[PDB]
């Protein structure tokens, strides 16, 4: 097995779109996954909130839709919860708030999209192991 | 006037508040008026676990016990609703607070008894035609008394409710039948008793205190074993303010 | 890059120099 | 003035490498070196002027 | 002697959401139901039937749309005591 | 004086067992240590170590055996709190939150700190050579980490090691859940102490018994060949040089037996020190090697090593041990 | 680091080494005497 | 300077300097420019990696730290706002260390074998008891001046960083240091186990100035006493006076040191601050259950009365004295302080209704940094339990600075009673064995 096309090419909006990642796309797209996320996010999981993980599944039933790129990233500016009713800019790394979050503040526009890029790749990769925690370590 | 740095470590944080013997006051109860207890404290002095006389005919006796599990006994910022019956009576339904405290006794012979001294749901309420709140008002209601371990509770040998084993699996062929009370766990519920009468009263702070007298079952151990009936008696403190 | 490795080369080979020199003048060693 | 600052910092790297090197050859040598505490003397009061110089020049070009 | 929690298993708790039962992370599993709605439901447990869930005080118009297209993963059983206290509800102890 | 006397008697080389001034303290608080864990390890009551309200019965009378009886380490609702006799409102207070531990451990290591002065004391007082003290700090560096140092890092006595053979067994298994210390160099070095110690004593053992000069007949022990106190050697070391030398080659042999003895001192004591500072270490969670999903073919999967196996095993002990005592997923204490 | 001084880049990432090199450059001069 | 003529081996040769002053001089000297250099190589490698808007214990310093702790280059929250403070620092180490080098070499391979008569100020003997004491004097008023240094830089010269400043922490000047005897040298009297601390405990920038004040004058005034003195009668008789016993005492000195310093950058949160070294040990831990309690209140839930497993409190228990404190494991953990968790801290601890409805999101989010920061790592810093996967790069500073000064420091003690064994031994005449023909314990009467 090997990163092909096919396993890099991940949905981009809300309306069936596709985008193919490179190679390169995704591996410092999981360098700057590692820079700022693998804190709290590190396997697919969330240390603070284990309830919601970066599961394909779990982004799907978000509102709004986080399962694209267009739905992370817009996540990485305004981040809501899980059903969108409120704003936690004041407790979530963004672009909003990176002010408070200082790691947040460098990070250009394509940066984004190779976060949400590894975030859809990795499941395709490790199965159920992302977002799965100690079980499938 | 004393802040965390001087109480620390002295004892003084398991104590509840006091009120000076000047205070033999009243604090009046407007019918139009909505009222609640901002703070409710209770202290235990003593607990008496009513012992198991042998099998006869006996009058059952309350032995003194002694604690050993430290100054971690008392319940405090209770809060609830302080409701008037039209009848004038008084009524306190408890809400929210730290309104339970597990607490190990140990009587004579060693035997050590664990016990949840609680007032969950506690509904207590006075005697009719209360104007207001004297040094003669006592409170009698009822709580519910839910079990020493939850659910997610484990036995040595990984037995439980929610979770583990249900059977012995250190003896995979031995007659389960007789293991059933062991293997097999139970989530208890019982009702306590209990009498809040005061003795002091600030009338212009809304301050009340007194002694109280509680009765509860102890820990059952998931029912593998029978409870004991326990007797908490101690002293108590109330902050009453208008909603 | 490897300016990384001609760094460590010239520090690196600085030492046993005095030594080899040292020796070859037959000095105070 | 950086013509000066960087030329002034890469010599006082290039002198020091001699410096080390040279110091410790010039004490250890038996005969050889009435020869060498003028070079001693040379290059020990000119690193401390080099330093200064680098020092100085340091608020002219950050 | 029977462990209620495994007997509630043979119920509708076993299949569907209770919501006089179950814990708040459940709500996870269907669209548009947590954390608001979640917090919600639970606070005002118990109910009789499923339908009284739209009852909640306070519910805009769009929040009883959302619980209308999730009754059918919804159900309502006995108050189980084993299940509700210590606030196991909104911590059960379990993580991932 | 009546005192320099006293001093006199302290300091006699002519007492059966050496006294001196480490000794005046070491004698009571070991005599402490010892009478208070004869006692508890028979007679003492359940303690409740992890501060949950769960009881561990430990001592014998109380339902345990020689292998399962332990001293119980102090409750962790105290943590590293000095909690003495007179700082409980009972003594059935005091057992209940594992006070024998507390007592004992400190009167030990205090007495076991003196023990190693006191060998000092004598080898000076004796005119002999003062570093076989310097020995005994390894064993007793050892005993610090796994009674003082690991609580300290840990912020629990409870966390120290219990004063029972299984006791000492869940410590070892808890320990490599938590800290992965197998994969962790120091306690590799510290194998390689114990192994290689085994292994030269052993042999040193045997080179030096098969070197044993010809004193004694056929009916009668070797051991009647040497008697104490005699200036010759009793062995021949020039044949044990010259029979290792060649079970190897001869450069691998030690044809010196002062440089041969400092090297049996040497390894084990080396080998000891490393893997207390290896608990020591670890009580500041500076853990071993993590090589968890290091190894990744060219798609991305995870190609398991023997680490991940190890992983797997650690990942059991952790999601088990201490049951009920844990309310959040992450385990830092 | 001042841009200034992004030169000497890969001569920082070197000096800290340095003091080890002294606990080595013993053992060449006690080589070089032979041990004595 | 050979086996044969000094009577000591190559692996032994620096024992070859202890009745050469001259040589020694340089030995020391240079061994002084070896610690400045680091000092100033480590700064220019911790700053040439360095990243200014990343967490500095995410980037493994530890030098940074202590230079920001001064109040150089930070601000408020601790935030870098100047790296050019820690430039200048790093440089002038660094060619100091030069000089220190120059003269170390000189002293060493050059300079005269001994002082003694080249100079009778600079010459000494080891058994001289006044000249020791003399020397003794001279580097005790050195280290009493340093220590006004602090003072004069917390004072003086723009402050110190102050975690526990008014609206966050902050650079702060120290205008009322604290000079009761009853406080400073109460930490001196105080217990080091749980609840107490010792002097690990001092959790204010007024103590720790006003500490080094006392220690200032203390050291100056001693340093006066033992230059214009000569020891006493039961001072001369209690001690050995030797090269090597005087390196033993140091030895042991050291090795307490060591394990000092290895308490405080673990407990301790205010000379160290958490926005520099990470949080500590017992930080991190109730920062997790500060986390979970936030997040389950937010659900709805009940913290005061939910109930755990065991019986106990899930969020919130009390301490054996009654203090409200935080659930689960974390029991142990009580007597933490941290300026984010003492808004919610009342008179008898841990404040419910402080709890319900004035947490500020700053708060949860220096809880949940901090819980995910825990000082838990493997040796290759991978972050967190050993059962974690690899991803998180990352080992807290705390952990590096608490394993590396024990290490020191139990070989130092272990340093110490080598030394201080074999000065016993040396001077009185067995170090080289037993005299075959006066053995002493010959003449002794048996055991039995
Ligand atoms: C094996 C055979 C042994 C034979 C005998 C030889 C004995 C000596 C052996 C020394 C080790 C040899 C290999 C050295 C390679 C190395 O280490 O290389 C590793 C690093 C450089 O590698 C870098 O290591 C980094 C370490 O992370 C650090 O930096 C990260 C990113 O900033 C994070 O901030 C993280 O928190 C922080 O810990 C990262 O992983 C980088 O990605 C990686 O490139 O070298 C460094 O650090 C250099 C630091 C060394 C001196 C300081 C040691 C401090 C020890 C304190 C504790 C003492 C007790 C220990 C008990 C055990
Ligand atoms: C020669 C003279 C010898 C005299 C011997 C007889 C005297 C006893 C000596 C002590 C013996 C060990 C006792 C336990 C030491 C300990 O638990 O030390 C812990 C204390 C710190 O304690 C902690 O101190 C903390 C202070 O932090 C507090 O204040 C902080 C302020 O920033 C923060 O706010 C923080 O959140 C807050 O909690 C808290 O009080 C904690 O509750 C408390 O546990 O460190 C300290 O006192 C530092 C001092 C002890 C250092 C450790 C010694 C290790 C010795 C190793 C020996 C090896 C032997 C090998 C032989 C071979
Ligand atoms: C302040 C510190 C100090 C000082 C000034 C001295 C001074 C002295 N010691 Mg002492 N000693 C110290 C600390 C100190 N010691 C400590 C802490 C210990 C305990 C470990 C010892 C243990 C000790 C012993 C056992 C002996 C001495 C002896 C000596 C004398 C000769 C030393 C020599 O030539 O070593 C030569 C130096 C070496 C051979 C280098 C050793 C390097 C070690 C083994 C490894 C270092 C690894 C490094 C830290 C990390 C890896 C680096 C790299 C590989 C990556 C001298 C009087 C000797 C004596 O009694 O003389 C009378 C002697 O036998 N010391
Ligand atoms: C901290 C490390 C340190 C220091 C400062 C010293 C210092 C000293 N040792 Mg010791 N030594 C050390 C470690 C150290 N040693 C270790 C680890 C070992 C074990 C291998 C030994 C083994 C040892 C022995 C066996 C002997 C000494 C002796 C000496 C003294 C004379 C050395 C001499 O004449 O060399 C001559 C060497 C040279 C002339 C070669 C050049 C040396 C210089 C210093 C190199 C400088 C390099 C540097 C980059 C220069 C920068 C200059 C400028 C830019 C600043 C000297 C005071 C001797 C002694 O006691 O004599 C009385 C002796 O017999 N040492
Ligand atoms: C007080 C000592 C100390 C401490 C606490 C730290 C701590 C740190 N250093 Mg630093 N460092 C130090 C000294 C120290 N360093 C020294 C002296 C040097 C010069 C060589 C360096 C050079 C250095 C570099 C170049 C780097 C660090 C980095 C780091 C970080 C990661 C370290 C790591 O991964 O090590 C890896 C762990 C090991 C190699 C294990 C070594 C174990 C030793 C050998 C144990 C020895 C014990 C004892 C002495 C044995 C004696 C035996 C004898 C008695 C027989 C961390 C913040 C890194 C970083 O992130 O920088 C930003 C980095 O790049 N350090
Ligand atoms: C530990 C420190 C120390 C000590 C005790 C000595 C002692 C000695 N040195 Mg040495 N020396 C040292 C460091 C030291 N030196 C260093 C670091 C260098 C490199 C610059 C030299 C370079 C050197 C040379 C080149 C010579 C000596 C010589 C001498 C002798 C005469 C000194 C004299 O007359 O000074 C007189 C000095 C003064 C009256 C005032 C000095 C003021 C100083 C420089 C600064 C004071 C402020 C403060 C303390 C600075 C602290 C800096 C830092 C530590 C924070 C004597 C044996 C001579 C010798 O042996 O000839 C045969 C000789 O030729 N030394
Ligand atoms: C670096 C520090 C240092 C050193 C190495 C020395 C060394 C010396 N001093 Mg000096 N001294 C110092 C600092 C120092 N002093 C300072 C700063 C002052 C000013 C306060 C003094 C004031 C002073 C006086 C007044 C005297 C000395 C004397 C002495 C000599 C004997 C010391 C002795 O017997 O101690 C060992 C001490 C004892 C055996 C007494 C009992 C000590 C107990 C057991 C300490 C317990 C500590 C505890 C475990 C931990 C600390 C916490 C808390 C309890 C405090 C010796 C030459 C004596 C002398 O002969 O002068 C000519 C003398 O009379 N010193
Ligand atoms: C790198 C900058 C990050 C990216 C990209 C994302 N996060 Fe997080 N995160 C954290 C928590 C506690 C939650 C759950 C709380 C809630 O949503 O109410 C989340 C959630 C997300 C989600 C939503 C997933 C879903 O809807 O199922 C996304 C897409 C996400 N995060 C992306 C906590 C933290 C945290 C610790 C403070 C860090 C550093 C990050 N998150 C970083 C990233
Ligand atoms: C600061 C600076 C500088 C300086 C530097 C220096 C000072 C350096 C030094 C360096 C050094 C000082 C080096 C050294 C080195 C050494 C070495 C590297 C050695 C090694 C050794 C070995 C390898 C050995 C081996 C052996 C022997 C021979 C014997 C025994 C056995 C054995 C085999 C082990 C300069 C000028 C650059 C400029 C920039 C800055
Ligand atoms: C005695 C002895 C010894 C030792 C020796 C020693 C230890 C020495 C030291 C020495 C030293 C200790 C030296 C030092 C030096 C230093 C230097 C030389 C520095 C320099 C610096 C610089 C050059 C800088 C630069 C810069 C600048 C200016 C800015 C920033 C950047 C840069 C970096 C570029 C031994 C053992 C070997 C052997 C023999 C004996
Ligand atoms: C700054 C500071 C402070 C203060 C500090 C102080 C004030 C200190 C002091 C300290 C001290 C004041 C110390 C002392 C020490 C002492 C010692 C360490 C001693 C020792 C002794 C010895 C070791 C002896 C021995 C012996 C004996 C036992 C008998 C006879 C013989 C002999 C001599 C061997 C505070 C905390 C506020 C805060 C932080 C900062
Ligand atoms: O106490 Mn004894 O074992 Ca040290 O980790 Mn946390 O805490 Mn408990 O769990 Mn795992
Ligand atoms: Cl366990
Ligand atoms: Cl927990
Ligand atoms: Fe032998």
């Amino acid at each position: 097995a090997e990163l092909t096309p096919e396993v890099l090419t991940v949905p981009l909006n809300s309306e069936g779109k596709t985008i193919t990642l490179t190679e390169k796309q995704y591996l410092e797209g999981k360098r700057l996954f590692q820079y700022a996320c693998a804190s709290c996010h590190v396997g697919g999981i969330t240390k603070t909130n284990p309830s919601l993980d970066l599961r394909t599944e779990t982004l799907a039933l978000a509102t709004p839709p986080r399962d694209n790129i267009e739905g992370l990233v817009d996540y990485m500016k305004n981040p809501t919860t899980y059903d969108g009713e409120q704003e936690i800019a004041e407790v979530h790394p963004s672009l909003r708030s990176a002010d408070i979050f200082p790691k947040m503040r460098n990070l250009t526009e394509k940066d984004l999209v190779a976060i949400a890029g590894h975030i859809l790749v990795e499941p395709k990769i490790l199965g159920d192991k992302w977002g799965g925690g100690k079980v499938y370590y | 006037t004393l802040t965390y740095d001087d109480i620390v470590g002295t004892g003084l944080a398991n104590k509840c508040p006091t009120l000076d013997d000047t205070a033999r006051g009243a604090y009046p109860i407007d019918s139009s008026q909505t009222y609640r207890i901002a703070r409710l404290c209770l202290q235990p002095t003593t607990f008496l676990v009513k012992e198991e006389p042998k099998n006869k005919r006996q009058e059952a006796e309350f032995v003194p016990t002694k604690l050993v599990t430290r100054e971690t006994t008392s319940l405090d910022q209770i809060q609830g609703e302080l409701k008037v019956n039209s009848d004038g009576s008084l009524t306190f339904v408890e809400e929210d607070g730290i309104d339970f405290q597990p607490v190990t006794v140990q009587m004579a012979g060693g035997e050590r008894i664990p016990l949840l001294f609680t007032v969950k749901n506690l509904v207590a309420s006075t005697q009719p035609n209360v104007t207001s709140i004297t040094t003669s008002t006592d409170f009698k209601g009822e709580f519910n008394v839910p079990s020493y371990r939850t659910a997610n509770f484990l036995d040595p040998k990984g037995r439980g409710l929610a979770s583990g084993y249900d059977s012995a699996i250190a003896l995979p062929q031995a007659k389960e039948e007789e293991l059933a009370r062991a293997n097999v766990k139970r989530f208890s519920l019982t009702k306590g008793q209990i009498s809040l009468n005061v003795a002091k009263v600030d009338g212009r702070t809304g301050e009340i205190a007194g002694t109280f007298e509680s009765e509860q079952l102890s820990d059952d151990d998931m029912g593998a074993h029978e409870p004991h009936e326990v007797k908490i008696q101690g002293v108590f403190y109330a902050s009453i303010e208008p909603a | 890059v490897i300016a990384q490795l001609t760094m460590i080369a010239m520090i690196g080979i600085a030492g046993p120099m005095i030594i080899f020199l040292l020796a070859v003048r037959r000095g105070n060693l | 003035m950086t013509i000066l600052f960087q030329l002034a910092l890469a010599a006082l790297v290039i002198l020091s490498f001699v410096m080390v090197i040279g110091v410790p050859v010039a004490y250890a040598s038996p005969q050889d070196w009435d020869r060498s505490k003028q070079l001693i003397f040379l290059g020990s009061g000119l690193w401390i002027a080099l330093v200064l110089v680098v020092g100085v020049l340091n608020f002219f070009v950050v | 002697l029977v462990n209620v929690v495994d007997e509630k298993l043979g119920t509708a708790y076993g299949e569907k959401i209770d919501l006089n039962n179950t814990n708040i992370a459940a709500f996870i599993q269907y669209r548009g139901l947590y954390p608001t709605l979640a917090k919600l439901i639970v606070k005002n447990a118990p109910y009789e039937s499923v339908e009284d869930v739209l009852n909640i005080p306070g519910l805009t118009e769009r929040q009883k749309q959302i619980l209308r297209e999730n009754l059918e993963h919804f159900t309502v059983t006995e108050v189980e005591t084993a299940l509700v206290e210590g606030g196991d509800r909104y911590n059960n102890g379990l993580y991932k | 004086n009546l005192w320099e006397r006293f001093c006199n008697w302290v300091t006699s080389t002519d007492n059966r067992l050496y006294v001196g001034w480490f000794g005046v303290i070491m004698i009571p608080t070991l005599l402490a240590a010892t009478i208070c864990f004869v006692i508890a390890f028979i007679a003492a009551p359940p303690v409740d170590i992890d501060g949950i309200r769960e009881p561990v019965s430990g001592s014998l009378l109380y339902g345990n055996n020689i292998i399962t009886g332990a001293v119980v380490p102090s409750s962790n609702a105290i943590g590293l709190h000095f909690y003495p006799i007179w700082e409980a409102a009972s003594l059935d207070e005091w057992l209940y939150n594992g006070g024998p531990y507390q007592l004992i451990i400190f009167h030990f290591l205090l007495g076991a700190s003196c023990y190693m002065g006191r060998q000092w004391e004598l080898s000076y007082r004796l005119g002999m050579r003062p570093w076989i003290c310097v020995a005994y700090s390894a064993p007793l560096a050892s005993a610090f980490a796994v009674f003082l140092i690991y609580p300290i890092g840990q912020g629990s006595f409870s966390d120290g090691m219990p004063l029972g053979i299984s006791g000492t067994f869940n410590f070892m298994i808890v320990f490599q859940a938590e800290h992965n210390i197998l994969m962790h160099p120091f306690h590799q070095l510290g194998v390689a102490g114990v192994f290689g110690g085994a292994l030269f004593c052993a042999m040193h053992g045997s080179l030096v018994t098969s070197s044993l000069i010809r004193e004694t007949t056929e009916t009668e022990s070797a051991n009647y060949g040497y008697k104490f106190g005699q200036e010759e050697e009793t062995y021949n070391i020039v044949a044990a040089h010259g029979y290792f030398g060649r079970l190897i080659f001869q450069y691998a042999s030690f044809n010196n037996s002062r440089s041969l003895h400092f090297f049996l001192a040497a390894w084990p004591v080396v080998g000891v020190w490393f893997t207390a500072l290896g608990i020591s270490t670890m009580a500041f969670n500076l853990n071993g090697f993590n090589f968890n999903h290091s190894v990744i073919d060219a798609k991305g999967n995870v190609i398991n090593t023997w680490a991940d196996i190890i992983n797997r095993a650690n990942l059991g002990m952790e999601v088990m041990h201490e049951r009920n005592a844990h309310n959040f997923p992450l385990d830092l204490a | 680091l001042p841009e200034a001084y992004a030169i000497f880049d890969p001569l920082v990432d070197v000096l800290p080494v340095i003091p080890v090199l002294f606990l080595a450059l013993a053992f060449v001069w006690q080589a070089a005497v032979g041990f004595r | 300077r050979d086996q044969e003529s000094s009577g000591f081996a190559w692996w032994a040769g620096n024992a070859r300097l202890i009745n050469l002053s001259g040589k020694l001089l340089g030995a020391h000297v240079a061994h002084a420019g070896l610690i400045v250099f680091w000092a100033g190589a480590m700064t220019l490698f911790e700053l040439a990696h360095f990243i200014p808007e990343k967490p500095m214990y995410e980037q493994g310093l530890i030098l940074i730290p202590h230079i920001a702790t001064l109040g150089w280059g930070v601000g408020p929250g601790g935030e870098v706002v100047d790296t050019f403070p820690f430039f200048v620092v790093g440089v002038v180490h660094l060619i100091s260390s030069a000089v220190l080098g120059f003269g170390g070499v000189y002293h060493a391979i050059r300079g005269p074998e001994t002082l003694e008569e080249y100079s009778s100020f600079f010459g000494y003997d080891w058994k001289d008891k006044n000249k020791m004491t003399t020397i003794l004097g001279f580097h005790l008023i050195v280290l009493g001046i340093g220590a006004l240094l602090l003072v004069a830089k917390a004072m003086f010269f723009g402050g110190l960083y102050d975690t526990w400043a008014p609206g966050g922490g902050d650079v702060r000047v120290i205008t009322n240091p604290t000079l009761d005897p009853r406080v400073i040298f109460g930490y001196l009297l105080k217990s080091p186990f749980g609840g107490e601390g010792w002097i690990v405990s001092v959790n204010n920038l007024e103590d720790v100035v006003g500490g080094h004040i006392w220690i200032g004058l203390i050291c100056i005034a001693g340093g006066i006493w033992h230059i214009l003195t000569t020891p006493f009668g039961w001072a001369r008789r209690a001690f050995i006076w030797s090269g090597e016993a005087y390196l033993s005492y140091s030895l042991g000195a050291l090795s307490m040191m060591g394990f000092i310093a290895t308490c405080f950058v673990w407990f301790n949160n205010t000379v160290y601050p958490s926005e520099f070294y990470g949080p500590t040990g017992p930080e991190a831990s109730q920062a997790q259950a500060m986390t979970f309690l936030i997040r389950d209140q937010k659900l709805g839930a009940n913290v005061g009365s939910a109930q755990g497993p065991t019986g106990l409190g899930k969020y919130l228990m009390r301490s054996p004295t009654g203090e409200i404190i935080f659930g689960g494991e974390t029991m142990r953990f009580w007597d933490f302080r941290g300026p984010w968790l003492e808004p919610l801290r009342g008179p008898n601890g841990l404040d419910l209704n402080k709890i319900k409805n004035d947490i500020q999101p700053w708060q949860e989010r220096r809880a949940a940094e901090y819980m995910t920061h825990a000082p838990l790592g493997s040796l290759n810093s991978v972050g967190g339990v050993a059962t974690e996967i690899n991803s998180v790069n990352f080992v807290s500073p705390r952990s590096w600075l608490a394993t590396s000064h024990f290490v020191l420091a139990f070989f130092f003690l272990v340093g110490h009673l080598w030394h201080a064994g074999r000065a016993r031994a040396a001077a009185a005449g067995f170090e080289k064995g037993i005299d075959r023909e006066s053995e002493p314990v010959l003449s002794m009467p048996s055991l039995d």
